[PDB]
C-alpha cells in the first residue's frame, strides 16, 4: 500500500483569540501536479476545521466520516446547534480513534491530520494526528515539509504558551501567509494558490478561499549566471 | 514512462529535473531553461542557471545529473578553448562530437541529457540533442528534461521553421511556461540564451509574467 | 559480524588542575566468551598516552604502528613528540586507510611539556578529531561513559579528586555493559610523575 | 542467563544468576529467576523474559486447579507436561523459554524435567540451560558425584553459577540457592557476585587468570 | 568444532589437539597431528579452514627455520608469537585471508620459563596460563579458572588436561577422536604416546 | 512497504523513597530530527496513588495508559470500589502488555506509587510484559546515559567506606524527598547536554501518602 | 572505495553564507553528533583554506576535514607558485573535482565564501562534485529551518552588521527547531579591503545551569588493587 | 514516469494503455479514445473500443488494467440498472460515485484509470475523473492514460469552456492526434462518443486522416 | 544426527536407536530412548525435528492403545503401519508438518511372521528386511547387503547390528552415545540392557 495522489504540507498556529489554518490546493500524483482545484481544509460545524495532508483518496474518505458524524450528532438531538453541538475534541478524538485503529490492523489511512478550532469555553484547540496513531500539541503545529520550514518561522512568533495572549490575529495572520510563500518558493509539490482559516472566539469562522502567493523575491536571478567560474 | 531517468540518479545527489529547449530561427538559434534545483522533493535551487557556455557562440542546456552534467561541460570547454588555439573556431558539430565521445564512452557512469545549441555564420543556427545512451540527433528544435514530456503535443502543433526572434521568444516562453505548471521538478525563472551574428543576449523571464499567460 | 563490538572493551579520559587521567578496562572477549582479563588498552610514547578500543587485532597493529613511528619522529626532530602534534599523527595515519579502516576509537591524552598545559583528545575509525576541555569516552559503554561523565565531572579537579571522578564513571558504565569490564586501569599525569592504578571492580 | 539443577543423594540442588540483558546493554543485576510453584515445586526461567516469567506464572495457576480438582498435589511429570503441552502449540510462532521444573513427590520422588520453547522435554539428573550453560557444565561435571553432601552439593551448584558468571558476559549479578527435599524446597540466600568472587579467589585459591 | 588446548605450568608447556579430520558425514582420518615444531623449544598447533591451515603453519615453521639457519640463533617464544601475529595481521586484510587459529606453546630458554600465546586468525595475541580455540573454550575456561593453580607440575598439568578431555568427550556433539599431547619445556619437545 | 512503529524519542525516570516515590519525565516530543511538541506530557495520575508513563512509541503509550487507567475503573466496578494496590495493577498490566506478544507496543513502562505497607514503589515493564519492583530505574532514550549514574548515586554502588581497604561498602539508606529532586533535576541536565532527542521541559510527580504533587522545570531547548 | 562507514562521525549542523555590500559571511552552530548522542559541544565547523577564503563544512565530518585541509595545503602551493593572492574559483574547482572522482564517497557538503582580486564571492559544494552560486545558501541538516529564515528576512544591498544578523538569526533556527544542530553560534566575516575576522563563539545563548548538587567524592570511595609509578622519562 | 502506471499490471495481463479524454461543451458532452491495446510491445488488440456504456447517457473511459476495467464496468452497469428499476434514471455523480467506491475499495487490487462522463437534462454535460488511487474529481474536462502525459500542455492552452460540437470534436481529434503519435501505447483509430440531449451519436477516425493533421 | 536402525530377521525384529539428544554445543542427556510401545507386539522407534518426534510417536501410541480398548483385539503390524503412513500423509500437508521419521517393528501373530516397515515424514511406507534413517543409511545399508542373509537367528542380528554401530561409531562425525536396542518376537517386546 501507498499514497497516489497526495497533498503536501497543512500549517496552523494559534493565537490569543483562537487558531489560524492553511494548505494549498494541490493534487499531486508523484512528479506531475495534476490536481489544482483541490480543497483540504474541511470545516465541520461553525467551530472546528480540519487540515488534512496525504493521500487524497483517504482524505475524501475523512470528509465522508466527519460529515456522517454531523448527520449522526443531530439524531435525537434537540441541543444539537447549542449544548450538545461537536466540539473540536470530541471530532478530533473520534479521528484519532480511526487512525490508531487502522494501523492496528496493517491498512492505514495515510494521511497526516490537524484538527483546529475553539471549544464551547473559548479555549483554543490546536492537536495533530497521523497515520501511525501518534499525536501531539503545540501552539504552532505542521505537516511535511510544513514541519521542517513553517515550524521555525511560526515559532519565532509564537515560541511557548505565554506568547500565545500577545500575538494578535493580524500578527498571526500574516506569519501564516509568509510561511506559504517560503514553502513555494522551496516545496517541489506545492503550489501558488491555496485556502486558509480563521476561527475566533469572538466573530467566529471566516474561511477564505482562492488566496494567492504574492510579493515573491525572484529579480536577484538575473545576476546569477553559470555556477562557478562562468562570468557570462 | 519517465520515473526511469531519476532512476539512474546517484542516491542523495542533486538532480537536474529540468525544462530545456534549443530552438533554431531566421537569424540564429536560441535556448531556454527553468532554474529549479531539487533535491527529492526539496528545492536545492530556485534560480539555477542551467544554460551554460562552452565556446563564444557555442551553448549547452543540461539536465540529469547537476554533478555529472558540470563536469562533462567543464570538460569540454577545455577541450573547445585547446581546439582554438591550435586549428581556430569549431563548428557547433565538433562541439556536440566532443559531448558525445564523453557520454557515449561512459554511458554507464553518467546521468547527462544534453542539448548542444551554435551559432556559424556558414551554418547558420544549429541545435544537437544527446540523450542518456550517448547518440546525437541533429533537429531543427529540440526538448529534454522531465518536463519536456508535458510539451511534446504543444511544441509539435506550435513550431514552424524560419521563425522570427520575438515569436521564437514567445515559442520557448508558453512552451516552458507549460512545463513548469505540469512538472513539479520543473519550476523558477525562465532564462534564455540568443545566439546570432549580432552576438550573445542572455533574457530572463519571472513567475508573474509567464504563470499567467 | 560489526568489528567494533567483537571483543569489546572501553577507554576515559579526563582533565584537571594541571593534570590529565585516562583509563580503560582489561576485558578482551570474542563475543560472549571472555578470553583474557589482562589486556591493557593504554600504551605512551614519551610522555603522550594513547587509548585505543575497537577490534583487539587493530588496537595491537596501531600500538606497534605509532610505537615506529614516534621513535622516528625522535631520531630526526630529537625530541619527544607533544600531544598536539601527536594527536595530528594520528589522524593523518587513520585517514590514509579511509577505504579500509582500522576498527578503532582512538583517545590521546598528555600534557605538553613546553606549555604545561592539559590535553586530551578523541577520534572516529577514520581520523575525524574530537577535541574537548573537559572529557572523552570510547568503546562499546561510549553512551554510559557519557552519561556519568557529564553528571560527574567538575572543573579544576587536583588530581587525587579527579581519580575518584574517573574511576567512578568507569566502573559504572562498565557495569551497565556486557562487553566492558572484567578489571580496570587508571593512569594520573602530572607535569613530571606519573602514577598507575588497577581498580577493584565486579568480576562478571 | 546461566541456571542449573542436578539430582543427588541429599536431594535437588537448584542455582541461578539474576542478570538481564537487552543486547549487550545489562538492564538489570537482580531479577528472579526461580520461580516458587509450590511449596514442593519450583521453575527456573532462561530465555525471553516475558515469555518466561509469563507461562511460569501461568503453569504455576494451572497447578492450583489441579489440586482443587483433584484434591492432591500434581506430580512434577504433569506440571512439565502442561507447560511443554503449551508452548508446542506455540511452536513456530517465536516464543524463547529454556525452564526446569523440579520438585519432589511421593510416588516420583525428587525429580528434574528440563523443557524448552521448541517442544523437547527430557528427564533427567543434571541439567544446565542459558547463554553461560558450557561453562557451568565444565565446573559441575568435573566435580559432581551422587554421595556429595547437603553443603558441598550447595557450594557446587554457587560454584558453578560463578563459573559462568564470569566467563560468560550475558551471565551475572547474584546467584540465587535453593535445595529440594522430601519436606519441600529451602532458600538458601541471594549472593551477589561482586563480592562472592573474592571470597571464592581467596579462601578457594582459585581464578589464577585474575588480577589478585 | 577442532579442538586445541594449551596449559601453561610452573616449567612447561602442554599442548593438546584432536586427532579427527572429517569432511562431510564422514570422518576421513582419526590420527592426525595438528602442530608443526617450528624451532627446537617452540611449537605451534593450529585449527581452522580446510588446507590453509596445513599451509599456513608450514610457511610459518619454513621462515622460522630460515631465521635459525641465517643467524645460528633460535628465537624466542614471545619474538616468534610477534612474526606469527603480523602475518595473520597483513592476512585479513588480503583478497583471500588465512583463516587459521593458532596456539604457540615455547619454552624460553634466556628466561627460563614456559610461555603460552593464543593467536586468531584476525591477529588478536594474548599471552595466557591457560588457553583454547573453537567451541573447546566454552567449557575449558571456566574448569581451569577452578582447577587451575599457577605453580602446578608437568604430571598435575596432564591431569588437569585428562579433565579437560573427559568433560569435552562428555558434553561435545562431535567425535573427536580423542587427542595428540605434546610437552615443550627447557629440554625441547616430546609427545605423550598414551593418552 | 507500511512500517507501523515510530520512535518519538524523550526519556522518563523513577525513583522510590521510604514513604514517597517520584515518577519524571521529559516533555520533549520529536520524530527523526524534528520537534513535534516542547510540551507534551507523558506522565499521568491513574488514580489510586498510581502514576504511570509508557514512554517509546507514543501512539502505544497513549494506548496503554488509556487501557490501564481504564482498567482502574472497572476494578472500582466489579469489586466495591476496592483500592488497586502497585502489585496488583503491576500484575494486570503485565497481561495488558504480554497480550499482544505477537504485535507488542513498542514502550518501556515505569509506573510508581506507595505499596501496601506504606513504602514507596518503582514498577518497570519491558515492551511484553516482563516486570519487576526496584529502587531506581531509568526508561526511554537517555536511559543508557542516566541508568549508570542512579546505580552509583542512588544503590551507591561501586562507592566503599574511605579507608577500610575497599572492604565495607557504603551503608544504604532511604534518600529525602529534597535529595531525590535534586538528582532528577542533575539526571535530566546532564542527559539534554548529551542527547539530542532530550530537552524543553521537566516534569515531575511525587506520589505520598496526601495525594499526586507536581512540579515543573525549565530545560535547554536546542 | 567503501559504501559508507556508520561508526564514522557524521555531525549534524547549521551552516549558512551571506552575501553583502562589501563581501560575504558565513556561520554555523557548534554540535558535534554520534547519532542520537553529543559528541562535542563546541566543536568548530569555520575552516581557514587560505587568509581570506573560509569554508563551512557538513556531512561526514572527516571527509570535510580532510578535503579542506588538502585543498587549503594545494592553494599555499599554488599561490606561493604564481606569486599571486589565491581566489575563491580556485578552491571551488579544485574541491568539486576531487570530489566527483570519488563519486560521492567522500561525504563532504561544503558552504566556500571568500574575497580575492576579482571580487567577493559564495559558493555551495555537494558531495557528488556539484556547484551552485547565489546571494545567500544555507546546508546541513537545520539547512530548511536555515533557509526559511533566509528567505523570509534577505534583501538585496544587505550591510555589514544586517548580514551578520541575518546569518546568525537563521543559524538560530537551526539550533532551536534541529535536533542535529545546537549549542553556540560561529561567524567569519570577509570584507574586501579588510582582513577576515574569525568570531569563535559569536553568540553563547545555550550555556549549562547550575547543578543541584556536588559529585565531589570523599578521597579513598574507590576500591584500589595496586599503585605503581609509571617512568615517562628515559 | 508512466512506469509505476504499468509497474501496477500483473505479469502478462493484456494492458489498456490509452490516449482517452472526456470533454464538456455548450450542448452536452464527449468522450473520446485511441484503440490501442499491447502486451508489451505486441499490439493484442488495434480496434479495441474503450468508450463503454454503463446506462443510456452515463459512458466511461477505460485505462490501466484491460481485465479490471471491463470487471467495474460490468458491475456498475449491473448497479446503474437495478438503481433505474427502482429510483429512475441515476445522475452521472451517482454512477461516478459507484466507480469511486469498487475502484477506493479494491485499490491494491485494482488498476483501472476510469473517466466517466454523463448528460443530465438538468446538470447538463458533466465529467469525473477517477485515477488509480480511488479519488473522485469533478472537472470540465479530463485526460487520462498513459498517452495523456504529451497532451497536458496542449490541452491546457487550447480548451475553453462553452465550445460547439464540431469545435470539441476538433479539441479531442487534434489532441488524441499528438498523443498517439508519442505514445507506442496509443493508436489505431480515434473512436468517440457524443452524449447530448438529441441522443447518443458514435464517430469514428482513421489514421489517414488524423495523423497528417 | 539421530541414529534409528531395524533389522528383520527368522522370527524376530530387531530395533537400535541413539540414546544422544544434542541441542547447540551440548549434549544435554545421554540415556534417552527414542521408541514408545505401540501394543504388546508392535514398537515404533522415531527421530527427526525437537518436539515433534515425541508429540507424534505419543499421538500415534495413544489412537492405537484406544483401538485396543475398544475391540479388545491386537492390531497387525501391517495395519499399524498403514495408520501412522496416512497420519504423515495428512500432516506434510498441513500448515506445520511433523517432521518426524519412523520404523515400525512389529510380529504378526496371525502369520506368525516378524515384519519391519520404514517410513518418512511425507509419508513414504516400505516394507523392508533392514531399514535405517538419516545418514545412518549412507553406511549400513551396503554393510547390510553384504553381509545380512534371511534365515538368521536373533543372536545373529544382534552380531550383525554390532558390526553397523562399529562402523557408525568409526565413520560419523557426531557422537550419538551408542545404542538402545530392543527386540520385538512372538513373546513380546524386550530390552536389551547390556550393549
Ligand atoms: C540470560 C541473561 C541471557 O539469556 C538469561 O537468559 C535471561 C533470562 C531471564 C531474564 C529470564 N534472558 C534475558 O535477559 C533476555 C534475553 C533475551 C532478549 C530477547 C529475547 C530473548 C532473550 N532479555 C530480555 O528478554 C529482555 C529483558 C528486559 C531487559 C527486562 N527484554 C527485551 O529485550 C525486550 C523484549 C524482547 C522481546 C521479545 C519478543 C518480542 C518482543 C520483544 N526488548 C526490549 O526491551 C527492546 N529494547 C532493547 C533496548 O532497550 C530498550 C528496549
Ligand atoms: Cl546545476
Ligand atoms: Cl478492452
Ligand atoms: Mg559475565
Ligand atoms: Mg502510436
Amino acid at each position: 500500500q501507498q499514497p497516489i495522489v497526495t497533498g503536501t504540507s497543512v500549517i496552523s498556529m494559534k493565537y490569543d483569540n483562537g487558531v489560524i489554518i492553511a494548505a494549498d490546493n494541490l493534487g499531486s500524483y508523484g512528479s506531475l501536479l495534476r490536481f489544482n482545484g483541490v480543497e483540504r481544509l474541511i470545516p465541520v460545524g461553525d467551530n472546528t476545521v480540519v487540515g488534512i495532508s496525504g493521500d487524497i483518496s483517504d482524505m475524501q474518505h475523512i470528509e465522508r466520516l466527519l460529515k456522517d458524524l454531523v448527520t449522526e450528532n443531530a439524531y435525537d438531538n434537540p441541543l444539537a446547534d447549542a449544548e450538545e453541538a461537536l466540539e473540536p475534541s470530541y471530532i478530533f478524538e473520534y479521528l484519532a480513534t480511526v487512525m490508531y485503529q487502522r494501523r492496528s490492523k496493517m491498512n492505514p489511512l495515510w494521511n497526516a491530520i490537524i484538527v483546529a478550532g475553539v471549544q464551547s469555553n473559548g479555549d483554543q484547540f490546536l492537536r495533530y494526528v497521523n497515520l501511525l496513531g501518534v499525536t501531539y500539541s503545540s501552539p504552532t503545529l505542521a505537516t511535511g515539509f510544513g514541519a521542517h520550514m513553517a515550524n521555525p518561522l511560526l515559532r519565532k512568533v509564537v515560541d511557548r504558551e505565554s506568547d500565545i495572549p500577545k500575538t494578535t490575529v493580524q500578527v498571526a495572520e500574516e506569519a501564516i501567509v509568509n510561511a506559504m510563500r517560503v514553502l513555494y518558493y522551496r516545496d517541489a509539490r506545492s503550489s501558488r494558490n491555496f485556502s486558509l482559516a480563521i476561527i475566533d472566539k469572538n466573530t467566529g469562522l471566516t474561511f477564505k478561499k482562492n488566496l494567492q502567493v504574492e510579493n515573491m523575491k525572484w529579480d536577484f536571478a538575473k545576476d546569477i549566471k553559470g555556477y562557478g567560474t562562468q562570468k557570462i | 514512462g519517465i520515473q526511469v531517468d531519476i532512476n539512474r540518479l546517484k542516491k542523495g545527489e542533486v538532480s537536474l529535473g529540468a525544462s530545456i529547449m534549443a530552438v533554431t530561427f531566421k537569424d540564429g538559434v536560441i535556448l531556454g531553461a527553468d532554474s529549479r534545483t531539487t533535491t527529492g522533493a526539496y528545492i536545492a535551487n530556485r534560480v539555477t542557471d542551467k544554460l551554460t557556455r562552452v565556446h563564444d557562440k557555442i551553448w549547452c542546456c543540461r539536465s540529469g545529473s547537476a554533478a555529472d552534467t558540470q563536469a562533462i561541460a567543464d570538460i569540454v570547454q577545455y577541450h573547445l578553448e585547446l581546439y582554438t588555439s591550435q586549428y581556430g573556431t569549431p563548428s557547433t558539430e565538433t562541439a556536440a562530437s566532443v559531448f558525445k565521445e564523453l557520454c557515449y564512452e561512459n554511458k554507464d557512469n553518467l546521468t547527462a541529457g544534453i542539448i548542444v545549441a551554435g551559432y556559424d555564420d556558414k551554418n547558420k543556427g544549429e541545435v544537437y540533442t544527446i540523450p542518456l545512451g550517448g547518440s546525437v540527433h541533429k533537429l531543427p528544435y529540440a526538448i529534454a528534461g522531465s518536463g519536456s514530456t508535458f510539451i511534446y503535443g504543444y511544441c509539435d502543433k506550435n513550431f514552424r521553421e524560419n521563425m522570427s526572434k520575438e515569436e521564437t521568444v514567445d515559442f520557448i516562453k508558453h512552451s516552458l511556461s507549460q512545463a513548469i505548471k505540469w512538472d513539479g521538478s520543473s519550476g523558477g525563472v525562465i532564462r534564455m540564451v540568443v545566439l546570432t551574428a549580432a552576438g550573445v543576449e542572455r533574457l530572463i523571464f519571472y513567475p508573474d509574467e509567464y504563470e499567467q499567460l | 559480524s560489526d568489528p567494533s563490538s567483537i571483543n569489546g572493551g572501553i577507554v576515559v579520559a579526563m582533565t584537571g588542575k594541571d593534570c590529565v587521567a585516562i583509563a580503560c578496562d582489561l576485558r578482551l572477549g570474542s563475543q560472549s566468551l571472555g578470553v583474557s582479563n589482562k589486556f591493557e588498552k593504554i600504551f605512551h610514547y614519551g610522555h603522550v598516552f594513547l587509548g585505543i578500543t575497537g577490534l583487539a587485532t587493530d588496537v595491537t597493529t596501531l600500538n606497534e604502528m605509532f610505537r615506529y613511528k614516534t621513535n622516528l619522529y625522535k631520531l630526526k626532530e630529537e625530541r619527544a613528540i607533544e600531544p598536539e602534534t601527536f594527536t595530528q599523527l594520528v589522524s593523518s595515519s587513520l585517514y590514509e586507510r579511509r577505504f579500509g579502516p582500522y576498527f578503532v576509537g582512538p583517545v590521546v591524552a598528555g600534557i605538553n611539556s613546553k606549555s604545561g598545559k592539559p590535553f586530551i583528545a578523541g577520534f572516529d575509525l577514520i581520523g575525524c578529531i574530537d577535541e574537548a576541555k573537559d572529557f572523552i569516552v570510547s568503546g562499546t559503554a561510549s553512551d554510559q561513559l557519557f552519561g556519568m561523565c557529564e553528571s560527574l565531572y567538575e572543573p579544576n579537579l587536583e588530581p587525587e579528586d579527579l581519580f575518584e571522578t574517573i574511576s567512578q564513571a568507569l566502573l559504572n558504565a562498565a557495569d551497565r555493559d556486557a562487553l566492558s569490564g572484567w578489571g580496570a586501569v587508571v593512569y594520573i599525569i602530572k607535569k613530571d610523575e606519573v602514577v598507575k592504578r588497577y581498580l577493584k571492580m565486579r568480576q562478571d | 542467563t546461566t541456571t542449573l539443577a542436578f539430582r543427588f543423594q541429599g536431594g535437588i540442588i537448584v542455582a541461578v544468576d539474576s542478570r538481564a540483558t537487552a543486547g549487550n546493554w545489562v538492564a538489570s543485576q537482580t531479577v528472579k529467576k526461580v520461580i516458587e510453584i509450590n511449596p514442593f515445586l519450583l521453575g527456573t526461567m532462561a530465555g525471553g523474559a516475558a515469555d518466561c516469567q509469563f507461562w511460569e506464572t501461568w503453569l504455576g495457576s494451572q497447578c492450583r486447579l489441579h489440586e482443587l480438582r483433584e484434591k492432591e498435589r500434581i506430580s512434577v511429570a504433569a506440571a512439565s507436561k502442561i507447560l511443554s503441552n503449551l508452548v508446542y502449540q506455540y511452536k513456530g510462532a517465536g516464543l524463547s523459554m529454556g525452564t526446569m521444573i523440579c520438585g519432589y513427590t511421593r510416588k516420583e520422588g525428587p525429580t528434574i524435567y528440563y523443557v524448552d520453547s521448541d517442544g523437547t522435554r527430557l528427564k533427567g539428573d543434571i541439567f544446565c540451560v542459558g547463554s553461560g550453560q558450557t561453562f557451568a557444565y565444565g565446573v559441575l561435571d568435573s566435580n559432581y558425584k551422587w554421595d556429595l553432601s547437603v553443603e558441598d552439593a550447595l557450594y557446587l551448584g554457587k560454584r558453578s553459577i560463578l563459573a559462568a558468571a564470569h566467563r560468560d558476559a550475558y551471565s551475572g549479578g547474584s546467584v540465587n540457592l535453593y535445595h529440594v527435599t522430601e519436606d519441600g524446597w529451602i532458600y538458601h540466600g541471594n549472593h551477589d557476585v561482586g563480592e562472592l568472587f573474592w571470597k571464592v579467589k581467596e579462601e578457594e585459591g582459585s581464578f589464577n587468570n585474575v588480577i589478585g | 568444532m577442532d579442538i586445541i588446548l594449551g596449559i601453561r605450568v610452573q616449567d612447561s608447556v602442554i599442548l593438546a589437539s584432536s586427532k579427527a579430520v572429517t569432511r562431510g558425514i564422514s570422518v576421513l582420518k582419526d590420527s592426525d597431528d595438528k602442530t608443526r615444531q617450528l624451532s627446537p623449544h617452540t611449537l605451534m598447533s593450529f585449527a581452522g579452514e580446510a588446507g590453509d591451515t596445513v599451509q599456513f603453519a608450514e610457511y610459518i615453521q619454513a621462515n622460522i627455520q630460515l631465521y635459525s639457519i641465517r643467524e645460528d640463533y633460535e628465537l624466542s617464544p614471545q619474538a616468534v608469537s610477534s612474526f606469527v601475529r603480523q602475518e595473520l595481521a597483513k592476512s585479513i586484510r588480503s583478497r583471500r585471508p588465512y583463516q587459521v587459529n593458532v596456539l604457540i606453546g615455547g619454552y624460553d630458554k634466556k628466561k627460563n620459563k614456559p610461555e603460552l600465546y593464543q593467536i586468531d586468525y584476525l591477529g588478536t595475541k594474548v599471552e595466557l596460563p591457560y588457553g583454547a580455540h573453537g567451541y573447546s573454550g566454552f567449557y575449558t575456561f571456566s574448569l581451569l579458572d577452578h582447577h587451575y593453580r599457577p605453580d602446578m607440575t608437568t604430571e598435575e598439568g596432564l591431569d588437569l588436561l585428562k579433565l579437560c578431555v573427559q568433560e569435552l568427550e562428555k558434553r561435545m556433539p562431535m567425535d573427536f577422536k580423542g587427542v595428540i599431547v605434546k610437552i615443550v619445556d627447557k629440554d625441547g619437545i616430546r609427545q605423550v604416546d598414551d593418552f | 512497504q507500511f512500517n507501523p512503529y515510530g520512535d518519538n524519542g524523550g526519556t522518563i525516570l523513577g525513583i522510590a523513597g521510604e514513604d514517597f516515590a517520584v515518577l519524571a519525565g521529559d516533555t520533549r516530543n520529536i520524530t527523526d530530527y524534528s520537534i513535534n511538541s516542547r510540551y507534551e506530557p507523558k506522565v499521568f495520575d491513574c488514580g489510586d496513588n498510581i502514576v504511570m508513563s509508557a514512554n517509546g512509541f507514543a501512539a502505544d503509550g497513549d494506548a496503554l495508559v488509556k487501557r490501564f487507567k481504564n482498567s482502574v475503573k472497572w476494578y472500582h466496578f466489579d469489586h466495591n470500589d476496592k483500592k488497586l494496590s502497585i502489585n496488583s495493577a503491576a500484575r494486570n498490566i503485565q497481561h495488558l502488555l504480554y497480550g499482544k506478544r505477537f504485535f507488542p507496543y513498542y514502550v518501556h513502562t515505569i509506573i510508581a506509587g506507595l505499596d501496601e505497607d506504606g513504602k514507596g514503589a518503582v514498577y518497570s515493564f519491558d515492551p511484553v510484559g516482563s516486570y519487576e519492583r526496584e529502587q531506581c530505574r531509568a526508561g526511554g532514550a537517555a536511559a543508557s546515559l542516566i541508568m549508570p549514574f542512579l546505580d552509583n548515586q542512588v544503590n551507591f554502588k561501586n562507592q566503599y567506606e574511605p579507608g577500610t581497604n575497599g572492604k565495607v561498602k557504603k551503608p544504604l539508606k532511604y534518600l529525602s524527598v529534597e535529595e531525590v529532586i535534586k538528582l532528577v533535576r542533575d539526571s535530566f541536565t546532564s542527559a539534554t547536554e548529551r542527547h539530542i532527542q532530550v530537552g524543553d521541559g521537566l516534569e515531575i510527580l511525587i506520589v505520598t501518602k496526601d495525594g499526586v504533587r507536581k512540579e515543573f522545570y525549565e530545560l535547554k531547548r536546542d | 572505495n567503501s559504501h559508507t562507514q556508520p561508526k564514522a562521525t557524521s555531525t549534524g549542523a547549521t551552516i549558512v553564507g551571506v552575501k553583502f555590500n562589501n563581501g560575504v559571511v558565513i556561520a554555523a552552530d557548534t554540535r558535534s553528533t554520534q547519532g542520537p548522542i553529543v559528541a562535542d559541544k563546541n566543536c568548530a565547523k569555520l575552516h581557514r583554506i587560505s587568509p581570506k577564503i573560509w569554508c563551512a563544512g557538513a556531512g561526514t565530518a572527516a571527509d570535510t576535514e580532510a578535503v579542506t585541509q588538502l585543498i587549503g595545503s594545494n592553494i599555499e602551493l599554488h599561490s606561493l607558485y604564481t606569486s599571486r593572492e589565491p581566489r575563491v574559483v580556485s578552491a571551488l574547482q579544485m574541491l568539486k573535482q576531487h570530489l566527483f572522482k570519488y563519486q560521492g564517497h567522500i561525504g563532504a557538503y561544503l558552504i566556500v565564501a571568500g574575497v580575492d582580486p576579482t571580487g567577493s564571492h559564495l559558493f555551495s559544494i555537494h558531495a557528488h562534485g556539484s556547484t551552485d552560486v547565489g546571494y545567500y545558501l544555507s546546508l546541513g541538516s537545520g539547512s530548511l529551518a536555515a533557509m526559511a529564515v533566509l528567505e523570509s528576512h534577505w534583501k538585496q544591498d544587505l550591510t555589514k552588521e544586517e548580514a551578520i544578523k541575518l546569518a546568525s538569526d537563521a543559524i538560530q533556527a537551526g539550533i532551536w527547531n534541529d535536533l542535529g544542530s545546537g549549542s553556540n553560534v560561529d561567524v567569519c566575516v570577509m570584507e574586501i579591503g579588510k582582513d577576515a575576522e574569525y568570531l569563535r563563539n559569536y553568540l553563547t545563548p545555550n550555556v549549562r545551569e547550575e547543578k543541584q548538587k556536588s559529585y565531589k567524592f570523599p578521597r579513598g570511595t574507590t576500591a584500589v588493587l595496586k599503585e605503581s609509578i609509571v617512568n615517562i622519562c628515559d
